[PDB]
């Protein structure tokens, strides 16, 4: 058995309860800070400290007449925004199974960037959106 | 904007282009031969390379049709590049210009393809140089000429209908109290029994170091029935004795929160 | 600076170039053949590739002509690249230099093209190398020679006149007081009625979980008439009973701020 | 239905009341700041805070004898500048409909950059202008 | 009428009263700062503030025996330097008309950079000079 | 004897007690700080001071159904994480010997970055993990 690693073009992103086509998902890293306490005698203490914040910037092509990402970020008044879970998971190319699954709990979008209109190109209109959430764990 | 086939985008070339061309210009869908004693004035719509475009792809789950209990196939997004020249059998009003101008007024007018709407197309893009066109003009027998290229991206479908799943009917959940001991607390108590049942020591622990005991259990007394599965490697000597130990350890009066050992004693270890 | 055609920029080559050339040099607009028993000293204005230039494009709305009620077609900005060589049938004063110098004094003098002003042109640009010219000289049968290239960008027009809109005649606006209840408050009150009309419970709410009730209403009493549209999916069992529920729920004495249900009860749900 | 995303070369920018040809429009992002309040007990509060400012830098080719962008920025005395709405909207290539529409409310231009004259090129004279405004929302 | 934008290779730069051949002119941007006053109630005030300074860096090939740019910057004693207007203007290629004209009022040169001598190249000796001035307006 | 240097494609990384396939291992440098004491008379004292911290970022392809790196970093509560030795060692291509061996003592993972999903590529899903440890020495 050799068990080649799975490529990145096959994944499913399900925001909330509906599945939506995303062009790219980046980041989503578990991170920690380190705490050092150098003694006078000479030994060293290296422990992992407070959990660093998790930031996710994921893109999407602009689709004609479908507003999913704007109606999320339009509901932000002073701090009361609805939060919904994000599950990013890789499949096999049959499409049935989920091989490795990340879930991102209580995500709310800080910013979304409208597509950079450059009228000297034949490219497609893509709009980022930058979520920010806590407690990203990987399943199996 | 339904799912297409490569012939359905090739047939949409002819219905697009013959509405703007003259009526007596033959349209061949292959690059002609070298000698080609033929009918005059052919427009050669040549399909030189087809490949899936990575730019248009996305993250799609297979959709679910409910009224059939069937999963949808999915699409590939294949891009088809064309090359439209003009062949024959000396003025500003050339004959070859008048046909290529009639093709060009058909290409830039059909930015979205009229017979097949929703296909993401690129008309006459700046893909070329004189170095790249130099290797193309060498290929068709050293005859330089004008060429228009025009690329359509259409979704092609896979073919299956056997992948089927039923719709979710009823959601039932049953919360319960988990016992004080877990799978980890039990697995220490079984191995430390098995070290002690063998006779203990350090030399008996190292030969049983590569054996794990993992329990799937049902606690049925509420004042407990536990069965395990064994896997690993062990040496040739203690393979016979340990297989003698958990032989008698199952079928007994359940004397060892109690350890009531039962039927499944799954073995994956082969002794060496 | 009006909208052009590819023949109108090809005819402007000959009227530009023949005012500076000799009178007895033939000008052919095609690259000649290999053997070519021909009249001597042809200047071959060859149009090798035409493609739209992305650099000159912009964000244009279709203009509106008012006196006809018609929308304007629009332009494409297509760029046409040429290649001007000199063919025949040993001194510093060569014969081939004297004709190419007469072409060159016509190209750099007509920076903007005189027969067609406003076209954005590039004269004799540094597009080449010996590697790129090596693949071009191989193409025309292994005969190296001098070549001048000169590129015009002219707007080509689409062809339609059926897209028509009328000019805006009168602007009338009517402000009004919106009622205290909205489309969201009503949609909770209809579904919670429909849960209660079925009999309530959790097992009846989950089978009606994928059904939405959206109301388009006219409040006519001012001390209200509401009709809805229903869409979704539901199971095979409760499809008959719910269709029996909003059957009788419309045609009644309007007993349910009142809920006066009327004609439109649009259905998009098909039960599974 | 596959519903490919619309390309970026077709859009209309209408500044004020007149439509003018722009070569490029960039930015125009809704953005928010995040507020964190780490408890002593251990839970984490992540809310979206004050709305970050919106900055738009959009280009234009230099046209012979037409001064739209300068007569806007020339009217700036001490702080009294006329403000006008910007509507950037993508179309279908027939040119009739508007698929997705951004509007930028109360825009005033901070800076415009004159075209970088480089006499060793065959390029076209393009002049940026940097608006700054509030309350960018997307329509449908 | 299509009215293509004019290219950047044709322009005239007239320093003071004499016209001199410049290889490149960059910058020359009108710029302003923004002033924000966030209220307690919630509304936002965005006004353009003080005019930002204008900086122009324009190049020139080194010509044999002609010193225009040095005799300008050599006259700088403690702060008394002669100041002269710069008019950069685009033409049509006949050379008669001026299509769009910038003028830069009261320019004085801070720095000029002598040509970077690199004896492994066949390039031409070019010397920048960095003016600094106020009140750049565009004419028509 | 010429004794060419060994290439970098053959190495073994054994985390803890099990060997696992890593795509790349970077860093792992012994480092020190310098202490300078400039005298008044003129001589100079350059000594190596406190040992700088050691940081290792090593990658891995995502494998279907095998969670080694996550079950390491999931066990981090407040500062109590299990620490295990890492031995990176180069071999000869027969695979028997170890030519040069690094060992990294008491390593614990601060952060691991989930694979950057870009659905416009045919690349393989790779996930970094950033250990941090002390006392890296080389054997022979």
């Amino acid at each position: 058995a050799v068990e080649y690693p799975i490529p990145v073009y096959r994944f499913i992103v399900s925001v909330g309860d509906e599945k939506i086509p995303f062009n790219s998902v980046s980041g989503l890293d578990i991170s920690y800070d380190t705490i050092e306490y150098r003694d006078g005698v000479g030994n060293w203490f290296k422990m992992p400290g407070q959990s660093q914040s998790t930031n996710i910037t994921l893109r999407k092509g602009v689709f004609p007449g479908k507003t999913e990402l704007f109606d999320w970020i339009n509901s932000i008044q002073l701090n009361q925004v609805e939060k919904k879970d994000i599950t990013i998971s890789l499949t096999n190319d049959a499409g049935t199974e989920l091989l490795m699954t990340w879930n991102v709990s209580n995500a709310f979008p800080t910013s979304l960037t409208s597509p950079s209109f450059d009228a000297t190109s034949n490219d497609i209109a893509v709009q980022e959106i930058t979520l920010m959430a806590d407690r990203v764990i990987m399943q199996a | 904007l339904n799912t297409q086939t490569i012939i359905d985008v090739n047939k949409a070339m002819d219905a697009m282009l013959r509405a703007y061309l003259n009526q007596d210009i033959a349209i061949r869908f292959d690059l002609p031969e070298l000698d080609t004693m033929q009918s005059d004035a052919m427009v050669s719509i040549f399909l030189y390379d087809i490949h899936e475009d990575l730019q248009l792809r996305s993250a799609e789950s297979r959709g679910f049709d409910v009224y059939a209990g069937r999963l949808l196939p999915g699409w590939v997004n294949i891009k088809c590049n064309y090359l439209i020249t003009y062949w024959e059998a000396s003025q500003p009003d050339n004959q070859a210009i008048q046909v290529m101008s009639q093709v060009l007024n058909a290409l830039i007018n059909n930015r979205q393809l009229a017979g097949i709407p929703g296909a993401y197309t690129q008309v006459v893009p700046p893909k070329e140089s004189l170095n790249s066109l130099g290797n193309f003009w060498q290929s068709l027998g050293n005859r330089p000429r004008l060429s228009l290229n025009y690329s359509v991206t259409v979704p092609v479908s896979l073919n299956d209908g056997q992948d089927s799943a039923t719709p979710v009917t009823a959601v039932s959940s049953t919360v319960e109290q988990t016992a004080s001991l877990s799978q980890e607390v039990v697995s220490h108590a079984l191995r430390e029994l098995l070290i002690t049942e063998l006779g203990g020591g350090e030399d008996n622990r190292l030969v049983l170091s590569k054996v794990e005991l993992s329990a799937v259990k049902e606690t049925m007394t509420q004042d407990m029935i536990i069965l395990l599965s064994v896997s690993g490697i062990t040496r040739q000597e203690y393979l016979k004795e340990i297989d003698n130990i958990f032989d008698r350890w199952v079928n007994n009066a359940e004397v060892i929160c109690g350890i009531r050992i039962e039927s499944i004693t799954k073995d994956n270890l082969v002794g060496i």
